[PDB]
């Protein structure tokens, strides 16, 4: 559900990694994990806002989650598990209708056929699995899934017939692109070339159709007016790629020479997303002196009458300083409302794509501004993500207008949110400003906590804020507060259950978070005299495996924010854990911390609950492995931990010809 | 009848052993004489008509980096008055035998000021400043008050004793620059001492003569 | 220049191990103590949650505070005096500790704040409205109203009259900020309300204040590709409850990712900080990398109309790990920067910046160029100036604490005459405040001590009558301070200190006396009787006596018998004094000051009138002779000094008969011995110029009350108070609570005579 | 447990996890039944008058809900008119007896305090609008169970103050003094004034 909500654009082998993990931390039948598997995938689609994300939950459980069983087919007799896990799933009848009502179609049937495509299931298998299900089930617009799953192909032969430009034939682009213009036909691909990591080549065929439309040819107003509703089409529809699925899906990620394309020089220098706030007067929104007055001479001439050659990617860099320029005649007072209306129209009117880009510069300017100095530049957006201009629209209008309407609701949000401003474009943004306006954080914490325990499940908007909690009061005091939260618990139940969700909610940034764990909680639970009643056996032997699957999944080895806040992040941890393979790799130095420490406990005296901690975790540590954490494990606590009480010693020793002596030592003196 | 009484209090070495005395022969029934009857829980804040007690309480120049006046808002209880009166702690003085009478008068005069801005249901009130003092001023004009600042005592208890405001002075030691002080701050145009010690001077308000 | 005054270390209680580091805290108050955390972590946490307060005079007493603090200390404040402590962890919990019984060695905390679960990132007292600047080109200008001069600062929450509300302002790592208003009551009231609507993270933030009563408060989300965003907020009292109303101001990016060359380094902005509270217009910001730095200095100068333009910033330095701005509030103007440059002024203009290897930097202000350079010879991570700016205290990657000196000058050499008037200007700062001038100590050579002395009594006359009298026990204090810095004048420091202690009993005997009817008003009986006893310069005491009014020195023969031993220490010092007379000694000052002998004479006189009263009051005198008046035989001897004395234009060298008389006293009465009161355990006098002093904490490097005059034991049973300047012991609570003259002990509550602050000690149990 | 025992106690109360979930009427938090004057009480319905929680058979490991005090149920019986003898069948309340029950004190506090908040939504929209009703009812049932001792006067309104406090609350204050008003005027007489 994690992967389902956050990066459905993922690959599929991290996926199949972590998943093979899982399956090994907690050891795990095949039937129940791919049951599990189904029942989350379907639970998601059920809770799923109506929208792009139901069309993005319908890619992950219909393309993405046959194609990740295959990989762990091949990577594992699996026929007959997946067989039984669906007969598994076929006795849940409530989650399948729920899940048919909301597909409009018996959605199970396409999913049978579908697994039956990728050779999970034979095919005698799948027939009576129908049957069993139209028994079940006993007692004119196309559903999203026979959209998607005959539009993945229309992907595929997309990119195949538009590396051609159709033949260099303009007027066929335009009208394919219209047609995708169309109701949801852009979302449907988009969502299909997602889930079957084919949205990077996409990105690629729009943006050199972008770079190609850039510049123009010699060409009378006929041709002309085709190309730049091709680079409207192509603009649009890349922003909307960006602002969807990330902007990572843009970038050219190797780029050899110069010849970076104008999009991805925009979206890198001049679009707002989520973490990324602009400045203003950085040197990409000064171009120039030269061409900004050639533009504000051509947006008061009249209609541009001269977009037989206008150098599109010069026009929509220089928007920025020209509405700067406008926006300083108004304050002065120089220029009247009347005239502004005229100019805003020369923008919005025949081309879209200029209305994002000076948008997106006031955006940034109104982020910077007081409270006081804004009342002007708001009505600037007022004007120019207002209704339609008409009479003099080159074609496909009204979709453009819509598209640029989704496209400024999110650009504009943050600023229109500061001070109380409805523009009222008309869900779009369905998990978007989550928290509660004054109450303090930890109480949404606990209470988030509280109804996942109670459920026993993570929900999406859950996942969401907390993923927004993480973002906001930092790794550690977001692993603590859970950790705290763990520990008042006093049932094996529980206990148990909020180890295994706190897992999964910690794979938000699970790097940084078994640094925090291993690092700062851990070392101050077990040194604090007065702590280490709170690890008592119900909570503790839970807390014990949650420290252990923490360090053996980061050892062996994710969202855009913690990516952005790793770069972010500096620290000195040969200076933090200065120790009384690489060694200068953090996560390493954290765990020879640990184990000394962990020896240091069982080597003192005054045995108390600690000591039964360090027990469980170094048992834990032995029996999930499969042999490495335990290289890291100084070969003192051979010794000791018979001590205090066979397997134990043959697994942690990990068998060097030296390690030979101190495991015979240990193995043979009991 | 309604009393803006304001009580000027010098918390310092002297006035402590002698603080308790005064209150019970003094303090306490000029207290019931604005308030008809002891007062005893029942009494609310938050009448804006109606007696409104107020303390200030000052300090010498040995609290060096300390505030010099300590002032209280107005409360119409008399109760939560009698509380102020006892959590006074006297624990200020040094190598010196004066205080800063001006401070506290200025801030005094501030809170007549914003008690003038306060009550304008009626235009004019019983304006009661009692001054409960054991020390000669010092010599500093004031210095820590905005729009009375650079103005010695004999100044302002000029200005308390024009506008009507009527000013008494309790002392526990009878004193020469305080007598001279009370005869200043006359308005414009009885024995109450029960010790033969104690000097007080009261312009208005009734105490039982002894 | 920087010279290392000490070094004090933890003794075998460091070498933290398995649990990494954690940030300090650091803060100076205006008294001179530290309140500072460490990353001690033996056998508990709370050795990491422990508040050490190091009184900077005696550093080896180091008490600590055990707060119950869950989370790790963020921030520690003192107050705008020096009395009360915010400290704040991560997880709301602001707890104001206070003093108890006010000794500086015990702490306690009843009011405080909670926004539970946010770690506090910010933590400020509210601004009482009181500011004043310094004024360098007016430092001959022969008055302090020239010097120092108050620069009308509206306080934030003004209630009911001139009177600031005390109150602390907290900013979390939410988006919350909340402020608690205290009462004059016990009441406290608390408000958190969110910054913008746009609620989002708060990784740093700093709180300044404005003209107006205005709080201005910058939040950072540490990113330095983001902006730093600004914030009003006005508090407001509404009938019952705090209200807080925040306004968005223009935020500002930063320098060094416009840098279009290499802009990716320094990700992290690491601090933030205005460059005075009250000084809300200007900004230093810290861009980091892992290696280096950049800091930046911008203001918010108006043309848009208000707009964060740079002044400057620095080239590339090592990774700042501590920033320190300076407390002095110079005046900062064009000609006050020329003068300052000219004569080689520099305490108000440097911030110090600590790096990852060993080194210190004083930068300037305003243009962020070095002025000097200390090299550690391990990183500082916490450092503050004091509130004079000589001294730089702080805390570094291991144990250990150190306080460095920095000269006026920053080490280019000046004539002794500027030095002086350096030295002395910031005196008079400290004279015109209540501030502690330890740190002014730490500067003066020996050599120049004694001229610096007389600047002083030069500068305490010349002012207007009024300031002469609010700064007499201040100059006394700071003339005993000096003198005990330099071998020539350590003789003169007990002189001073029983000065101090003769006019403390004078003024309260006199104060005891309530004239029990007025006869020749307009003069009270503290005058009646010096006017009396300098016009009667009868060698008798009977005919002095007679002319006085005895009727009126009357006391209810209770606390009259409970002043006994002010009277014995009257009587044995004057017996000490004459018989001093024949042979420098603790009395050698007193046999030439006329006015000292007028009040030591106006005392006897007293003591005769109260033991005619009560013979029980007296002081007692062993006699070598049964048929003598002893009191009258040492007011014989007194007034025939005095007389030399009380000449116009005199220093009569005392003739032979008074010097054989006084040869013959240790023959008549036996002189009993006294103790003097500076018993000198002070840094001061033991440092030197370019040699630290390394100390271990808790190492340390004829008992009386000195107040109260009663003889302790040998080992003694009840515990005591010890001053931290002069070193004066009291016992802690009063022998007796009835009998207990209230006007004597209740001065001394909460200070020393001397000013310093009592320092509870610990019993020896031998 | 002691941390000596551990695991070997703990998880043996975990394997008498099934039993409880035999024992469990499931839903029992949320049924609520259909309040009738008549007397004759069936006793599913029953509190506990210290905790106000389910009287439970043994003393095994049952849902971690049942342990919890069902203000729910409570809420939903108050809110009803004339369901006074049937919270007294709840709560085992007797007449002859006059107690200080303290949760049902605290449960009609924080009925006030939802009849305060719903009339500060907007109660002008809809003049009836179940308010001024509700507001009714309040009165009858409160001035009985303050009436007769079950709870107080004064612990009841200065417990009302601290809700209260900073809340800001304010639009149908005049009900809430209506309703003191009731008692007040009703038992002056009976008690002192301090209360
Ligand atoms: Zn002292």
């Amino acid at each position: 559900l994690l992967e389902g909500t956050m990066n459905l654009t993922g690959e599929t082998q991290s996926l199949v990694e972590q998943l093979t993990m899982v399956k090994r931390m907690q050891h795990i039948p095949t039937p129940l994990f791919v049951l599990e598997i189904w029942k989350a995938c379907f639970v998601g689609l059920i809770e799923s806002p109506e929208g792009t994300e139901e069309l993005k939950w319908t890619a992950f459980t219909f393309l993405k989650i046959p194609q990740v069983l295959v990989k762990l087919k091949k990577y594992s007799d699996f026929t007959e598990d997946v067989n039984c896990a669906f007969e598994f799933l076929l006795k849940l009848t409530p989650l399948l209708d729920k899940a048919d009502q909301r597909c409009n179609c018996d959605c199970t049937n396409f999913l049978l056929q579908e697994c039956g495509k990728q050779g999970l299931l034979s095919e005698a298998s799948v027939n009576n699995l129908m049957a069993k299900r139209k028994a079940d089930r006993e007692h004119n617009i196309q559903p999203n899934i026979q959209l998607i799953l005959r539009a993945e192909p229309t992907v595929t032969n997309i990119l195949k017939t538009m590396d051609a430009d159709h033949s260099k034939s303009p007027e066929g682009l335009l009208g394919v692109l219209g047609h995708m213009l169309s109701g949801k036909s852009l979302d449907l691909l988009l969502a299909a070339a997602a889930a079957t990591g084919k949205l990077k080549s996409f990105a690629r065929k729009f943006i050199n159709l972008n770079e190609f439309t850039t510049y123009g040819s010699e060409e009378s107003t006929k041709p002309a007016s085709v190309r730049a509703l091709l680079f409207d089409i192509s603009f649009l529809m890349l922003c909307h790629v960006a602002q969807t699925y990330g902007s990572e899906v843009i970038l050219s990620e190797s780029r050899t020479g110069a010849e970076v394309p104008f999009f991805e020089t925009w979206m890198q220098t001049c679009m707002p997303e989520e973490g990324k706030i602009l400045n203003p007067d950085h040197p990409c929104f000064r171009p120039d002196s030269t061409k900004v007055e050639s533009l504000v001479a051509l947006l008061n001439n009249s209609s541009e009458m001269k977009l037989v050659q206008m150098k599109w990617h010069e026009a929509c860099l220089s928007i920025s300083a020209a509405i700067l320029e406008i926006l300083n005649a108004w304050e002065n007072g120089v220029l009247a409302f009347e005239s502004i209306q005229k100019i805003t129209d020369n923008i919005k009117g025949k081309v879209c794509s200029l209305a994002v880009c000076a948008v997106a510069w006031l955006v940034a300017h109104v982020r910077m501004l007081g409270l006081d100095e804004r009342e002007k530049s708001l009505q600037m957006i007022r004007q120019l993500a207002g209704p339609l201009f008409s009479e003099n629209t080159l074609q496909f209008y009204n979709e453009r207008v819509v598209i640029m309407n989704s496209i400024l609701e999110r650009m504009c949000a943050d600023v229109l949110q500061q001070t109380a401003t409805q523009i009222k474009f008309p869900d779009t943004m369905p998990y978007w400003n989550l928290l509660p306006p004054k109450r303090p954080i930890k109480e949404v914490l606990t209470d988030i906590f509280a109804k996942v325990l109670e459920k026993g499940w993570v929900d999406s908007r859950s996942i969401h804020i907390f993923d927004t909690l993480l973002h906001m009061g930092g790794v550690y005091w977001f692993c603590n507060n859970l950790i705290k939260e763990l520990l008042k618990e006093t049932r094996k139940e529980h206990t148990l259950r909020a180890v295994e969700l706190l897992y999964s909610i910690f794979c938000l940034d699970m790097q940084q978070v078994t640094l925090v764990l291993l690092g700062h909680i851990l070392p101050g639970l077990l040194t604090d005299s007065s702590k280490w009643h709170s690890l008592m056996d119900p909570p503790g032997t839970a807390l014990a495996k949650l420290a252990v699957w923490c360090a053996l999944s980061s050892y062996s080895s994710a969202s855009t924010r913690q990516k952005k806040r790793h770069r972010e992040d500096i620290e000195d941890y040969i200076s933090l854990f200065p120790l009384d393979v690489n060694m200068r790799d953090p996560l390493n130095r954290v765990l020879a911390n640990l184990f000394l420490l962990i020896s240091s406990i069982l080597g003192s005296r005054t045995a108390g609950p600690h000591t039964q901690f360090v027990q469980w975790f170094m048992e834990e540590c032995v029996d999930c492995l499969e042999q490495s954490v335990l290289q890291f494990m100084p070969f003192t606590t051979v010794s000791e931990l018979v001590k205090v009480s066979k397997v134990v010693l043959a697994i942690t020793d990990l068998s060097l010809p030296l390690g030979r002596q101190v495991a015979a030592k240990a193995i043979a003196a009991l | 009848v309604v009393a803006d009484v304001v009580f000027v209090i010098e918390g310092t070495a002297n006035l402590g052993p002698y603080f308790e005395g005064l209150r019970k022969h003094y303090l306490l029934p000029a207290i019931e004489y604005f308030n008809g009857g002891p007062p005893a829980e029942t009494d609310f804040g938050g009448d804006y008509g109606g007696t409104q007690y107020s303390l200030v309480v000052f300090n010498t120049v040995d609290c060096a980096p300390e505030s010099y006046v300590q002032c209280h808002a107005p409360t119409s209880s008399a109760y939560e008055f009698v509380t102020w009166l006892d959590g006074i702690k006297f624990m200020g003085g040094g190598g010196e035998s004066c205080s800063l009478i001006a401070e506290g008068l200025s801030t005094a005069l501030q809170l007549f000021d914003d008690f003038k801005k306060m009550r304008e249901q009626i235009g004019q009130t019983h304006r009661v400043c009692l001054l409960i003092c054991n020390s000669p001023p010092y010599l500093l004009p004031a210095v820590e008050s905005t729009t009375y600042s650079g103005c010695t005592t004999e100044n302002l208890v000029q200005q308390i004793g024009e506008r009507g405001i009527h000013f008494s002075i309790v002392s526990p030691r009878k004193l020469p620059a305080l007598r001279l002080l009370f005869e200043k701050a006359a308005p414009p145009a009885t024995d109450v001492s029960q010790d033969p010690r104690h000097m007080v001077l009261v312009r208005g308000l009734v105490l039982p003569v002894g | 220049m920087m010279d290392l005054a000490y070094v004090c270390e933890w003794e075998k209680w460091s070498k933290s191990t398995h649990c990494p580091s954690v940030p300090l805290a650091c803060a100076w108050s205006c008294r001179n103590l530290i309140a500072f955390t460490m990353d001690l972590r033996s056998d508990d946490q709370d050795l990491t949650r422990m508040i050490h307060i190091l009184d900077t005079e005696h550093p080896w007493d180091l008490h600590s505070i055990p707060s119950e603090h869950h989370e790790a200390i963020t921030c520690l404040e003192w107050d705008q005096s020096g009395s009360r402590l915010l400290s704040a962890d991560a997880d709301g919990q602001i707890k104001c500790w206070s003093m108890a019984d006010h000794l500086a060695n015990s702490w306690e905390s009843s009011v405080g704040s909670l926004v539970e679960g946010d770690p506090i990132v910010a933590l400020s007292w509210l601004h009482n409205g009181v500011k004043l600047a310094l004024h360098v080109e007016k430092s001959g200008a022969s008055s302090f109203g020239e010097k120092f001069s108050r620069v009308k600062f509206s306080p934030s929450l003004t209630l009911f009259g001139g009177k600031p509300m005390e109150g602390w302002i907290a900013v979390t790592v939410s988006g919350l900020v909340t402020v608690s208003l205290l009462k004059p009551s016990g009441q406290v009231l608390t408000s958190t309300e969110s910054l913008c609507r746009l609620r989002g993270r708060v990784a740093l933030a700093d709180i300044a204040f404005t003209g107006g009563g205005n709080i201005v408060v910058a939040t950072a989300d540490g990113s330095s590709a983001s902006p730093v965003q600004f914030y009003k907020v006005c508090v407001s009292v509404v009938s019952e409850k705090c209200r807080i109303d925040t306004e968005i101001l223009p935020s500002l990016f930063m320098r060094c990712t416009t840098d279009l060359n290499r802009k990716d380094k320094f990700p992290a902005i690491t601090h933030l900080k205005f460059l005075a509270r009250d000084m809300s217009e200007q900004v230093l910001l810290c861009a980091s990398s892992q290696t280096s730095s950049i800091v930046e200095c911008w203001s918010l100068r108006k043309e848009t109309i208000l707009k964060w333009r740079i002044l400057s910033a620095t080239n590339d330095l090592d990774r700042v790990s501590a920033v320190a701005l300076p407390k002095l509030p110079i005046s900062l103007t064009n000609t006050d920067l020329k003068v300052a440059s000219d004569t080689q002024f520099y305490p108000g203009l440097g911030l110090a910046l600590a790096f990852h290897d060993g080194s210190v930097h004083i930068v300037h202000r305003l243009s962020l160029q070095t002025m000097a350079v200390f090299y550690s010879s391990v990183h500082l991570k916490a450092m503050q100036l004091s509130w004079t700016s000589l001294a730089l205290v702080g805390i570094d990657s291991h144990g250990k604490l150190s306080v460095l000196r920095l000269s006026p000058s920053m080490g280019h050499p000046l004539e002794v005459g500027l030095a002086l008037r350096h030295l002395l200007f910031l005196l008079e700062y400290c004279m015109v405040t209540g501030y502690d001038w330890w740190d002014i100590l730490l500067h003066v050579q020996p050599s120049m001590v004694q001229s610096l002395v007389e600047k002083l009594h030069e500068e305490y006359t010349r002012q207007t009558a009024a300031l002469q009298q609010v700064l007499s026990t201040r100059i006394l204090a700071m003339k005993a301070s000096l003198c005990k810095l330099s071998p020539c004048t350590v003789t003169r420091v007990c002189d001073y200190h029983t000065k101090l202690f003769l006019i403390a009993i004078s003024s309260t005997l006199k104060s005891l006396l309530r004239p029990h009817f007025l006869n020749t008003p307009d003069k009270s009986p503290g005058d009646r009787l010096t006017e009396i006893c300098t016009k009667i310069t009868d060698v008798d005491i009977d005919k002095v006596m007679i002319n006085l009014k005895t009727e009126e020195f009357v006391l209810d023969m209770n606390t009259l018998q409970a002043l006994q031993q002010l009277l014995q220490w009257v009587g044995d010092f004057v017996l000490y004094l004459l018989a001093s007379l024949p042979n420098l000694r603790p009395g050698h000052s007193f046999l030439r000051d006329g006015t000292s002998l007028g009040m030591l004479r106006e005392l006897m006189v007293v003591i005769r009138i109260w033991g005619l009263l009560k013979p029980s009051c007296l002081p007692v005198y062993t006699a070598t002779s049964d048929t003598q008046d002893s009191m009258s035989l040492l007011f014989r001897l007194l007034t025939k000094l005095w007389i030399c004395c009380r000449d116009e234009g005199p220093a009569s060298e005392p003739d032979e008969a008074l010097v054989d008389e006084c040869c013959l006293l240790p023959s008549q009465l036996l002189i009993p011995s006294l103790d003097w009161l500076p018993a000198s355990d002070g840094l001061v006098s033991r440092l030197q110029p370019k040699q630290p002093l390394r100390l271990q904490f808790g190492r340390a490097p004829p008992k009386i009350d000195h107040l109260r005059r009663l003889h302790l034991g040998a080992c003694p049973t009840e515990e005591c108070k010890a001053c931290t300047r002069c070193g004066c012991v009291t016992m802690l609570k009063s022998p007796n609570r009835t009998t207990a003259v209230k006007q004597w002990e209740q001065r001394w509550i909460k200070n020393c005579l001397c000013g310093g602050l009592w320092w509870r000690v610990p019993l020896s149990y031998p | 447990p002691h941390w000596l025992l551990g695991n070997l106690v703990s998880d043996f109360v975990d394997t008498f996890r099934p039993t409880a979930r035999i024992n469990s009427i499931c839903g029992r938090c949320s049924l609520l039944p259909v309040v009738n004057n008549s007397g004759a009480i069936c006793n599913s319905w029953k509190l506990d008058p210290a905790t106000l929680r389910f009287p439970l058979k043994g003393l095994l490991p049952y849902d971690k809900d049942l342990f919890e005090p069902q203000t729910a149920l409570l809420r939903y019986v108050l809110e009803q008119p004339y369901s006074r003898d049937m919270v007294c069948n709840m709560l085992g309340l007797n007449k002859q007896h006059k107690q200080r029950c303290p949760v049902l004190e605290d449960q009609l506090v924080d009925l006030v305090v939802y009849a305060m908040e719903r009339s500060e939504t907007e109660e002008k929209f809809d003049d009836g609008g179940t308010s001024q009703l509700l507001w009714q009812h309040l009165s009858s049932q409160l001035i009985f169970f303050v009436l007769f001792q079950f709870a107080s006067f004064p612990h009841m309104v200065l417990s009302l103050h601290q809700k209260l406090a900073g809340r800001g609350l304010i639009k149908g204050r005049d009900h809430l003094m209506w309703v003191l008003l009731q008692f007040i005027s009703g038992s002056i007489q009976k008690n002192a004034l301090a209360d």
